């Protein structure tokens, strides 16, 4: 199902990492490495399938691991109101 | 190609505004 980064989130990249600020909850977060890469792909409007394929192309990792980890990561983003439209 | 580690969301808490 269609999803996107919350319109309330500001992203601040700092070499390798991203700091996220949620303007309505007033909470901030950090991402690094693969999390930061996933965030960048979400910023581009990439769908979960596309994100899985990108991580599989860019990292020494098997598809099942990427799928399992991505699901949990997207759920964590959704739980903190950083990502909208998420469904399993 | 890069070494993989599981993506994690780090929470820092309340920002200074
Ligand atoms: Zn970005
Ligand atoms: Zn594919
Ligand atoms: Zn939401």
């Amino acid at each position: 199902n269609a999803m996107k980064i919350s319109d309330a989130v500001v992203s601040a990249h700092i070499d390798d990492e991203v700091v996220l600020l949620h303007l309505q909850t007033g909470t901030y977060f950090g991402l690094d490495a693969v999390g930061s890469r996933i965030w960048s792909l979400l910023e581009e409007g990439k769908r979960p399938e596309e994100i899985v394929d990108a991580i599989c192309a860019e990292y020494s990792v098997d598809r099942p691991t990427v799928e399992r980890d991505l699901r949990d990561f997207l759920r964590a983003l959704a739980n903190k109101e950083l990502l909208e439209g998420y469904a399993d | 190609m890069k070494e993989y580690r599981s993506p994690e969301l780090k929470e820092y808490g309340r920002v200074e505004d």
